[PDB]
């Protein structure tokens, strides 16, 4: 299986390429990468339109990034389980919506 | 195909793209380099606007060309990656053909050369990053620190800093280094690097990163406690009275 | 020339210096000179300079010149003529009458690079003043003044608020004083507690400090 | 925007003139050619106590009989040198003899006019002329010790003394009076040091100045920091004794 | 002219940013929200379907 | 980009200036044309104006014979009319060899259309 | 006898300016031409007469404004004992129908009554300048002012009394009718000063200031980037600001170097 | 019934002028008893220094119309004129969706 | 813009009122002319006559007219 | 305005010619002055070479292109090299392929096409250097004027460079005399020196400055440079 | 009385013939035009550069016919107040009819010669109306040459289908870039005014000047005279022109650094 | 000597919007009515055929095209753009899923090729 950390780099270099050479537009897209390795456990990255990419252990992108992240920083805890994380995601999601309640 | 120009010669004499490149270095990271008689230390401050990161699945700011050659940067991540990719191919290529790892000087010429070339052709414009290239030649023990900038110029320096708030730390080096004595004590070379970054980082002593390169594939990241120990020591110096 | 953000240093600095020297401070609305007529912009601009020399001493603060400006690539263009006309009158008015001390000009713009390099003109505008960001210690200082004028509770700790603030300019610091103080005014109280400040610090901090992953590197 | 085909109403291109401005934003570089040897001198400069001026240099070898001093944008001349060396080595293969200083200047100048956005007779492999001027000095056993001024324009001039860089007008005037072909190799260097100090805004010492020479017994040899220093003391003492 | 249609918007600015890049960062704030949580037992991914 | 008066792109009104002006001058040859179909035949009648008496009429045509069966009437300026005729005649000839069959009106039409777009 | 009058005009008159040259180092060339065109026909008309020539009616001075270009204008007026009339070109351009054409006739008549006088037009970029619109309901109004101005020049005017000296920041977007002889005979170039040039203009400012005595401006000139005459003056006063800031009476070479380093970066665009 | 919602001409520029005045009052005279209220429907008339605290300090949402709110308004306007008591403002309010005041 | 038939008619009237050689050909002119309007056809009548004042006579020839029409034609579309 | 019609090479202006062609034409004159004369048996070129300084020395601008063919330039040195290289390949091919010594007429037409071609691009440019191309083949001696516009005229004498006209009027006078001095190397050289002096009015006539070049009935391409022109002064 | 003569111009010869045919031949031999029955122009259009010798020749025709010269400047008519210009023109023509022979000289015909083509003419209706009013009047009479109107432009950018008709602006005269033979004649006019030493070679200078307009030629001459002054002479020689051309006054320059 | 141009014709704007795409959104609006209903039990597509001369025919015009046998497509926007796109789309569907396969393409997969083509033309000048 491919490492995540490499695969991310190939996308970012390509984005970077278009704005240096070719006269092209860059792509207007951010990815949040969710992948697994047995050299690192779970890895989670994000790449963005400048060709810069970073690792995060929790991340938000899109509308109201700042606000979501602020809530995320408090509710985060070193101890984890998936079902606990499912609750965490949803509590936050409800409070970042630009429309009333949540569905 | 395409080959319309993006480099256009300035009536300054200093091209537009070179001058706007240098700005990119100031916004970016901070990197500093100190040479010993036996070491070359490369210090970087971490600035995380918010941190939800780990430090082990983030890409680290001192990047290996080789087991015993590092390259350190200030500027944009994106650009620097390209410079790194080309250098890892060049590392191997000398190793294949001369039967010996790179000299540091040739590699420095190489990183400069790609930058210089993108200033000279159309259709390409040059990279937004200045670098610190350091390492050791085959059968050698004497540190090499060179500084390369997007103009494609390079030169050797016994101490240097680049990136954000270069001025303050340059001065700080002018009054805290000796040219009749580069320190031959690994501890005082790390010490100086920690003093330099301390004065800028604002808070946090695990938002300081040291990378030490000693001869013969000895690249070592010193750990949290060791770093704390110099910081304690710097407040004893600052709250000294007779 | 003073360039930063208005009411953060740019407005303030010019207000201070005016107080010291007992000079008439004259606030000139950049935009109102942007009249949609012809002949009209330069004679409006000229009138401003006439009155400045008559009623010396004075500091002339010309607020946010970029609406009458815009550099272009040419010194006159087949676009709008009125915006170009006011700009050349403004360049001629520094270049063609010079003063010792009787009239001093402070010019304001958010971006000094949208101005023609000959409208900057060394030998009048010698000083080019820019804006630094607050460090932790400055945040403490700027905060201390604003609270002298408040009344508040003694469980509020300045040091604590300051550490957790990072990358806020003084404008955000002023807003905080008013926002925490507003929760006290809602609870009908003319002290302010510790608690008001914490929520206030957090909120302005959040809005200013939008992330787009453009930092970092 | 702009193009690179644009002439001025004179008929001399824009970028070329702008290239001459860049040369003047370099530092003074002096070459004097006399009967025996060619001397080339540069200001290394030293602007900081932390700068290693004694680990860098600005006088570069083209071949085992041809050196060069540069002034301008010193990166841009790495491309030029690299190309010249390739030419210089290829002539040693092809005929087994020294490459003329002149034949080389001509080769190198041909590729200094190679700037454009593509045309139907020629390759374009630069967008803009180099920011950099050269003094190439050498020796061949056909017309002996020589000096040439290589323009980024692509014109090539034969000389006997030339200075380039910011102070070249003052240095060249002094040179015209001092130039004789009855001056020994050592003398030429001493007269070069006197002038080089003048044009300098700071004290002249080994740690900011470099001598180099071309002899036909041992070729281009870059002179040691020590040997050049020894003469700086001797310059200082004679000069302060006619006062 | 070919270069007289070019605008060169792919280059570094006088502020040293890349016009088109900065504009793309903007784009991402007008599209839905995406959140990534990594736990050591799984990874939870959500992305918000707007309209 | 930032240009539409030196290069061709979509209008925000949605009516492309280059296409509209191309709709307009074609009439610079002083032509008027029609074609009708009979039960068994297709007839074209076309005007000719001769602007000099240093000119022969019999080399002046606006009908070009593409193949043996296919006709084409061009209404336009004649350097552009001919440019299309040269291209059409070869594509027709190429089709006829490849596909064993004489080019349809509609297919010739469609192919030149897709190229102009 | 009441024939040809000022009428009602709006102008700024300075009989005998208090301004003399302070740039001679990069504007050596503008002075050599100036002297010959304006100063000498007024001082001896008879010379020109014996040649069989009459001097230029109008001269255009171009390149960057105020780098000694403006100074040269005021200076020649003082030297000839002629009225200096500053018109800002942009004020003589009006929307208002003709308001613009009318204003232009009254200025040239004014000039005729008061003849042996220099009309200095700051900015002809305003008055003419680029377009593609060729009238538009706002570039018609401008064109009408431009055209009326030509009419007086190319008609009947005195070339030996009335001088018009025009100033611009770019003569390449100006119409060929503004450029051509029949209106502007000599077009003089601004030169960014050379190292030697910088030294003479420096030498002028340093007839004040307790700079060290033995100073070599030539040495300072060689480290300087490019500068204009405006910039060289600018450095000198900023260096005095460093002397007061540090609370010390005298000036060194160093105070001047430090001021260069700052001002050039600040300038750029 | 009111033309022009703001434009690229003189409505946004005039809106800058007003802010300037407000700065000056807290300045020399430190007297301020006259307050300006802005109303807008568009964020394209606004720029961030304009929303920056010390020009515009409060951003208050004006009531988005709901069924309960619509009945209330109706009841107040009906309390001026002759309408039957048999009417049910709850019915009339529920009939209207996408209706302002 | 007039017919072919219309050009012939407008030419007839305008060279009628001008003096001429007994043999004349309206038709000849009419073919060469395209994109003219009535004012342009009158000018052609007068253009021929200027060259007849030149040639020291009162009489247009078909020969003046052939020149006149082609010149008016050249100076425009 | 100006900047429209200088900044593009694939344009034209209302006059019937682009501005760039006017500047290239100006540039030939910015060269140092050189005359060419022939009687149609021999052809001579006499050229005044200036050098930048007393500390510069002269570098060649009369170019052997074959042992029967050459050129002089006036105008831009960089460009002149490009053209000279082209004519040289062209001379070589003519010998290898056809056994020919190349006529000027055939060479000119070929140099024209390349020039034309580089106005059929952006980032190509006219040369902006003119050449007097001489050679002695079987229809005799020949003198051509090549211009970087593509105008090729054969003239019996001509000049290019600053103050062309001075020699040119002298040449239109002495014409009839020189064309009937047929078969003489030395009479024509003497003429060339006399000619070049009617150009001069702000420059000196000195041994080292002047440079002579010949090809002719019994002379393959031989240059007199430096010392070796003293005896024709 | 303008004092202009056809000896003050030269090498504009073919264009001299066209103007003289258009306005003078109708005036003098009116009975010949009348009897023929051809309409005689009452307007002529000139375009080209003024001061080359277009303007000079107009003034010259007026002087020769001993017509009243009236210079009306087109920007003058353009009033911001409600039709002043239309009114001025009807008075311009009425006085013209009274004053005959007369040349009504109109400098500029692009200043009123814009009139827009969209719904933008609404604004710029003063400029459309004044231009239309002269043409309606000109066509409102024919076969007479009592008034001539002659129009001049600084640079032609205006021409219209409305201008056409014989009683309107019949004549379209172009004044070109001078030929070589012509520049020499212009120089020899100009140099008449100069005190010469008679060493001036006319032929040489005319070839060397390339891309010069008649007024630009005048500029060389004043410059040569200016050099002579510095040199300490009261007269000029041939060298003084050669030097003169190179100088900057017409966009012609020299340079060095292309030679060794 | 040409084909050296590749600078984009779709750029970012200061609202991060795409210039051409705003322009094109109008073009769709100036079209005629076309609809789709999926009943689950099939798909129905309908449009108005309309034509630009009375002498033309809209009986002999088509605005639904077969892309592959089992799939038909319809549009709103400009006639010329639709014809070239349908041709290119018909080409890739045959080549890549009947020479590499033999089953006619799944629908969604065909949509991804049409989408890739249109975006490709937006990236590249």
């Amino acid at each position: 299986d491919i490492p995540v950390e490499i695969l991310v780099r190939r996308l970012s270099d390509i984005k970077q390429g278009y704005t240096q050479h070719g006269g092209l537009r860059p792509f207007g897209v951010s990815f949040i990468y969710a992948g697994y390795d047995d050299r690192y456990g779970y890895q989670l990255y994000t790449s963005n339109p400048s060709g810069n990419y970073t690792g995060w252990k929790a991340i938000s992108v899109g509308a109201n990034t700042s606000a979501a992240q602020t809530l995320l920083q408090m509710d985060y805890k070193d101890d984890m389980k998936v079902d606990d994380a499912i609750e965490l995601a949803l509590k936050t999601l409800s409070k970042t919506t630009d429309s009333s309640a949540l569905t | 195909g395409y080959d319309r120009a993006l480099s256009i010669f300035s009536p300054d004499g200093h091209i537009f793209q070179v001058e706007y490149a240098l700005e990119a270095v100031k916004r970016g990271t901070c990197a500093v380099g100190v040479k010993g008689k036996n070491c070359v230390v490369l210090g970087c401050e971490r600035r995380s606007t918010l941190k939800l990161q780990d430090t082990r699945i983030t890409p680290s700011k001192v990047s290996k060309i080789d087991s015993h050659v590092v390259l350190s940067f200030s500027g944009l991540n994106a650009d620097s990656r390209i410079l790194i990719e080309k250098a890892r191919v060049e590392a191997q290529s000398h190793r294949l053909t001369l039967e010996d790892p790179v000299t540091v000087e040739y590699l420095t010429r190489y990183v400069a050369g790609v930058q210089q070339r993108y200033t000279q052709s159309g259709g390409v414009r040059p990279f937004g990053v200045s670098t610190l290239i350091a390492g050791f030649d085959p059968r050698d023990d004497e540190p090499k620190l060179y500084q390369t900038e997007p103009s494609g110029i390079y030169s050797s320096w016994s101490a240097q800093t680049i990136g954000r708030n270069s001025k303050t730390v340059r001065e700080f080096l002018e009054k805290n280094y000796d040219r009749k004595e580069p320190p031959a004590t690994v501890e005082e070379c790390v010490k100086l690097t920690v003093r330099s970054l301390l004065e800028v980082v604002q808070t946090g002593a695990k938002n300081i990163e040291i990378t030490v390169v000693k001869p013969d594939s000895d690249i070592v990241a010193l750990s949290s406690e060791e770093i704390n120990q110099y910081v304690t020591q710097i407040e004893q110096e600052k709250q000294e009275q007779q | 020339i003073l360039y930063g953000a208005p009411g953060t240093g740019k407005t303030l600095l010019a207000k201070a210096v005016a107080n010291q020297t007992s000079a008439t401070f004259l606030r000139i609305v950049g935009s109102e000179l942007i009249q949609k007529y012809l002949g009209d912009g330069p004679r409006l601009c000229r009138q401003i300079f006439k009155v400045a020399g008559e009623n010396a001493p004075s500091i002339v603060f010309i607020d946010e010149i970029d609406a009458i400006g815009t550099k272009r690539y040419d010194s006159n263009s087949g676009g709008e003529r009125e915006i170009q006309r006011t700009m050349l009158e403004l360049l001629n008015q520094l270049d063609g009458f010079d003063d010792r001390g009787d009239v001093k000009v402070i010019m304001a713009t958010n971006k000094i690079e949208t101005l023609d390099p000959a409208l900057i003109r060394p030998g009048r505008i010698d000083r080019k003043i820019l804006f630094e960001n607050p460090d932790l210690s400055t945040k403490k200082k700027i905060l201390g003044i604003h609270t002298s004028k408040m009344n508040l509770s003694e469980d509020v700790n300045l040091e604590t608020l300051v550490t957790t603030k990072d990358d806020l300019s003084g404008a955000d610091i002023q807003a905080m004083c008013t926002e925490a103080g507003l929760l006290a005014l809602r609870e009908r109280r003319m002290q302010v507690t510790a608690e008001d400040f914490k929520q206030a610090k957090e909120r302005v901090m959040k809005n200013k400090v939008e992330e787009n992953l453009e930092g970092l590197y | 925007d702009r193009g690179v085909s644009t002439f001025s109403p004179e008929g001399r291109l824009f970028q070329v003139e702008y290239s001459l401005e860049a040369i003047k934003l370099g530092s003074t570089a002096i070459g004097i050619a006399t009967k025996e040897g060619v001397v080339l001198g540069v200001e290394k400069r030293a602007t900081s106590p932390l700068l290693e001026s004694d680990s860098i240099e600005k006088i570069v070898e083209i071949d085992r009989h041809i050196g060069c001093a540069m002034s301008g944008l010193t990166a841009d001349a790495r491309s030029m040198i690299e190309h010249a060396r390739t030419a210089a080595v290829t002539h040693n293969l092809y005929y087994d003899e020294d490459i003329n200083v002149e034949s080389l200047t001509q080769s190198v100048c041909d590729l200094a006019l190679r700037f454009g956005e593509g045309a139907s007779g020629e390759e374009r492999l630069m967008s803009r002329p180099f920011g950099v001027a050269l003094l190439i000095a050498g020796h061949d056993a056909d017309d002996g010790y020589q000096l040439f001024h290589a323009e980024p324009s692509g014109t090539f001039y034969r000389y006997n003394a030339k200075a380039i860089g910011s102070g070249s007008e003052g240095a060249q005037a002094e040179l015209l009076n001092e130039w004789h072909s009855s001056l020994t190799l050592k003398e030429a260097e001493l007269l070069v040091l006197k002038i080089l100090k003048q044009v300098m805004e700071e004290k002249l010492d080994e740690n900011n100045a470099q001598l180099s020479c071309i002899t036909k017994q041992d070729g281009f040899k870059i002179y040691d920091n020590e040997k050049t220093a020894e003469l700086i003391k001797e310059l200082k003492e004679k000069e302060a004794a006619e006062s | 002219g070919s270069r007289r249609y070019d605008s060169r918007t792919t280059i570094f600015s006088p502020e040293g940013r890349l016009y088109q890049v900065e504009y793309a960062l903007e784009s991402i704030s007008h599209a839905g929200t995406a959140i990534g949580i990594m736990a050591s037992d799984g990874i939870v991914l959500a992305a918000e379907r707007k309209v | 980009a930032g240009y539409d008066r030196h290069i061709t792109i979509f209008s925000p009104e949605g009516r492309l200036y280059q296409v509209e002006y191309a709709f307009k001058a074609t009439n610079q040859t002083n032509i008027n044309s029609l074609a009708v179909r009979g039960k068994d035949c297709t007839v074209v009648i076309s005007q000719k104006k001769v602007p000099d008496k240093l000119l022969d009429p019999t080399t002046v045509s606006y009908i070009f014979c593409i193949s043996r069966t296919i006709g084409m009437v061009v209404n336009g300026p004649i350097p552009d009319a001919r440019n299309a005729a040269l291209r059409a005649k070869a594509e027709a000839a190429e089709f006829r060899y490849k596909y064993g069959y004489d080019m349809p009106c509609d297919v010739l039409a469609k192919r030149m259309a897709n190229l102009s777009q | 006898p009441p024939r040809i009058d000022p009428s009602v005009t709006m102008m700024t008159v300075e009989e005998k300016p208090d301004v003399t040259y302070s740039d001679v180092g990069g504007c050596k060339d503008q002075i050599e031409k100036l002297r010959e065109v304006v100063e000498l026909p007024l001082l001896s008309p008879e010379r020109f007469a014996t040649l069989g020539i009459d001097p230029p009616k109008g001269i255009l001075l171009y390149g960057p404004p105020g780098t000694g270009k403006t100074l040269c204008a005021r200076a020649v007026a003082n030297r000839t004992d002629a009225t200096f009339i500053r018109v800002i070109g942009s004020e003589l351009v009006q929307k208002y129908v003709g308001e613009g054409a009318r204003m232009v006739r009254e200025l040239f008549e004014m000039a005729r009554t008061k003849k042996a006088c220099i009309i200095f037009f700051d900015e002809i970029d305003a008055v003419g300048g680029a377009r593609f619109d060729d009238g538009a309901g706002g570039d018609n109004e401008v064109q009408r002012t431009m055209l009326e101005l030509i009419t007086q020049l190319d008609g009947f005017d005195p070339r030996g009394n009335i001088k018009v000296m025009f100033a611009t920041n770019r003569p390449n977007t100006l119409d060929p009718a503004l450029l051509r002889p029949g209106r502007i005979d000599r077009k003089v170039e601004f030169s960014l000063p050379d190292l030697e040039g910088r030294a003479n203009i420096f030498r002028i400012h340093s007839k004040s200031m307790s700079v060290e005595r033995g100073i070599r401006w030539e040495l300072i000139s060689r480290l300087c980037p490019n500068s204009t005459g405006a910039e060289l003056r600018s450095v000198c006063t900023e260096a005095g600001m460093f002397a007061i800031r540090a609370r010390r009476k005298v000036a060194t070479e160093k105070d001047f170097l430090k001021a260069v380093d700052k001002v050039i970066s600040g300038y750029k665009k | 019934s009111t033309r022009v919602e703001g434009s690229g001409g003189g409505d946004s520029e005039v809106q800058r002028t007003m802010l300037e005045l407000l700065n000056q009052l807290d300045g020399f005279e430190t007297s301020k008893n006259i307050k300006i209220i802005m109303a807008t429907n568009r964020l394209d008339i606004l720029d961030p220094a304009l929303l920056r605290p010390g020009r515009i300090d409060r951003k208050i949402e004006f009531p988005p119309p709901s069924v309960a709110a619509r009945a209330e308004i109706l009841r107040i306007h009906s309390r001026k004129m002759n309408l039957t008591r048999g009417i049910n403002l709850r019915k009339v309010a529920e009939k209207m969706n996408g209706c302002s005041g | 813009l007039p017919n072919e038939a219309g050009r012939l008619e407008i030419f007839k009237i305008h060279t009628a009122k001008v003096k001429k050689t007994g043999e004349f050909d309206f038709e000849a002119a009419v073919k060469m002319s395209d994109g003219f309007n009535g004012a342009d056809i009158r000018n052609c009548a007068t253009e021929a006559g200027f060259f007849a004042i030149r040639d020291d006579r009162d009489h247009i020839n078909p020969d003046d007219l052939m020149k006149a029409v082609r010149k008016v034609a050249e100076v425009k579309k | 305005f100006r900047n429209n019609y200088d900044g593009d090479t694939v344009t034209f202006s209302p006059t019937g010619r682009l501005f760039q062609v006017e500047y290239a034409l100006e540039a030939i004159k910015q060269g140092s002055v050189t005359v060419g004369l022939r009687s149609n048996t021999h052809a001579v070129l006499v050229a005044l070479k200036r050098n930048a300084d007393e500390l510069s020395s002269y570098q060649k601008k009369i170019i052997k292109c074959d042992e029967h063919m050459g050129l002089s330039l006036a105008g831009l040195a960089p460009d002149a090299r490009v053209l000279s290289n082209y004519l040289r390949q062209q001379c070589n091919y003519s010998s290898l392929v056809f056994n020919r010594k190349l006529a000027v007429e055939r060479a000119g037409h070929l140099l024209c096409d390349k020039a034309q071609k580089n106005t059929q691009s952006y980032g190509g440019r006219p040369y902006g250097v003119g050449l007097l191309i001489i050679g002695y083949d079987k229809s005799g001696a020949h003198l051509l004027e090549f211009q970087p516009s593509g105008n090729v005229t054969e003239l019996y004498g001509t000049a290019i460079g600053a103050r062309s006209q001075g020699a040119k009027t002298y040449l239109e006078r002495t014409l009839d005399t020189f064309i009937k001095i047929d078969g003489n190397p030395d009479e024509l050289i003497k003429a060339g020196v006399e000619a070049i002096s009617q150009s001069l009015r702000d420059e000196s006539l000195t041994v080292d400055n002047l440079s002579i070049a010949i090809v002719g009935k019994d002379t393959p391409f031989t240059i007199y440079d430096g010392e070796a022109v003293a005896k024709y002064i | 009385k303008p004092t202009e003569t056809y000896s003050d111009v030269g090498g504009l010869d073919k264009q001299i013939e066209e103007l003289v045919e258009a306005i003078v031949l109708p005036m003098k031999r009116a009975d010949k035009f009348k009897d023929m029955g051809i309409r005689a122009p009452k307007g002529a259009l000139m375009y080209g550069p003024p001061g080359t010798g277009k303007t000079l020749l107009a003034r010259a025709c007026a002087a020769q016919t001993n017509a009243t010269f009236l210079k009306l400047a087109a920007p003058q008519l353009v009033q911001m107040y409600i039709g002043e210009g239309a009114k001025l023109v009807r008075d311009a023509f009425a006085l013209a009819k009274e004053k005959a022979p007369t040349i009504i000289f109109i400098d500029e015909l692009d200043a009123i010669g814009t009139k827009r083509f969209d719904s933008e003419k609404s604004g710029d209706r003063e400029v459309q109306r004044t231009m239309l009013e002269l043409l309606n009047q000109l066509d409102g009479f024919s076969s007479d040459d009592r008034v001539k109107v002659l129009a001049a432009t600084n640079r032609v950018d205006v021409l219209d289908p409305a201008l056409l008709r014989s009683g309107r602006l019949d004549r379209k005269i172009e004044f070109p870039l001078p030929s070589e033979d012509s520049r020499a004649q212009i120089l020899q006019i100009h140099s008449r005014k100069m005190t010469t030493d008679d060493d001036i070679n006319w032929q040489e200078l005319a070839r060397s000047t390339d891309e010069f307009n008649g007024a630009q030629l005048k500029a060389v001459t004043v410059e040569a005279g200016m050099i002579a002054l510095r040199n300490g002479q009261s007269s000029v020689k041939h060298e003084d022109f050669v030097e003169g051309i190179s100088e900057v006054q017409a966009r012609k320059s020299k340079s060095v650094s292309f030679y060794a | 000597m040409t084909d050296r141009y590749s600078f984009s014709l779709t750029t970012f704007s200061p609202s991060g919007k795409l210039g051409q795409i705003d322009y094109a959104l109008t073009a769709v609006k100036q079209g005629v009515t076309s609809l789709g209903i999926k009943a689950t039990n099939g798909v129905v597509i309908a449009t108005e055929k309309k034509s630009s001369s009375p002498l033309a025919m809209s009986e002999t015009l088509s605005k639904v095209s077969l892309l592959t046998p089992d799939i038909g497509a319809v549009y709103s926007g400009m006639g010329p753009d639709y014809r070239v796109l349908v041709d290119k789309s018909r080409k890739v569907a045959h080549t890549s899923y009947k020479r590499i396969y033999g089953e006619y393409p799944p629908t969604k997969l065909l949509v991804s090729e049409v989408a890739k083509i249109m975006q490709e033309a937006t990236q590249s000048g």
